[PDB]
């Protein structure tokens, strides 16, 4: 009423691409708790590190690592169909615990941090400088992650819609499509957004034929 | 690797 005990700087985890995704926002009120769901990013993926970020940056790394730890026993399925929920729980005492859940598994690991731990005083404020200076940087770094995994799916969705076509797509359609998702499989490599999307252009045109049947 |  006075006082208020608060969060100086966003708390989430590194998503796909070394993105941090923020759980629990800056200036918030503790106590606090909230959870959300994420998932696999390569088929048959049998665990998932957690890595705890505290910070303003989208770079995973530009942001102050907290700790890490890994969710395993993670029965084999489609990539983006498990259901891993991520959960952050602050107390009065400032204690930041952080578990994730196997909703089908029904496992679990919890990592705790001590309210001391993370940037002092003075570090937040830097935080909070260096992220207002480079805020286009990581705009520029943010809508190039979203393009790579844009791209990712595509190939990925693609390769399945081959697959499960075979007989049904014409060699003549299957050459041009399986050079067009190589162009795309190494633009992703490298960091030129343009070329990602260049070669996402190469495959939607040459892939008219190949969503007709998938359809 | 974990995704959205």
């Amino acid at each position: 009423v006075l006082l208020l005990d608060v969060t100086p700087l966003s708390l989430g985890i590194e998503t796909m691409g070394g993105v941090m995704t923020t759980l629990i926002a800056k200036n918030t009120t503790i106590p606090t708790k909230h959870s959300q769901v994420f998932s696999t990013a390569e088929d048959n993926q049998s665990a998932v590190t957690i890595h705890v970020l505290q910070g303003e940056r989208k770079r995973a790394a530009d942001n102050k690592s907290l700790g890490q730890f890994n969710l395993d026993g993670i029965n084999p399925a489609p990539r983006g169909m498990p259901q891993i929920e991520v959960t952050f729980d602050i107390d009065a005492d400032g204690i930041l615990h952080v578990s994730a859940k196997d909703k089908n598994s029904g496992k679990e690991q919890k990592i705790t941090i001590k309210a001391s731990s993370g940037l002092n005083e003075d570090e937040i404020q830097k935080m909070v400088r260096d992220a207002e200076a480079n805020a286009e940087a990581d705009r520029k770094f943010e809508e190039l992650v979203q393009t790579r995994n844009q791209g990712d799916h595509l190939l990925h969705s693609t390769r399945k819609q081959v697959e499960e076509a075979g007989d049904k797509l014409p060699a003549d359609d299957k050459t041009a499509i399986e050079s067009a998702l190589t162009a795309l499989e190494t633009a992703l490599k490298g960091e030129d957004k343009a070329a990602i999307e260049a070669k996402m252009q190469e495959l939607a045109q040459v892939s008219q034929k190949l969503m007709e049947i998938a359809q | 690797t974990l995704v959205i």
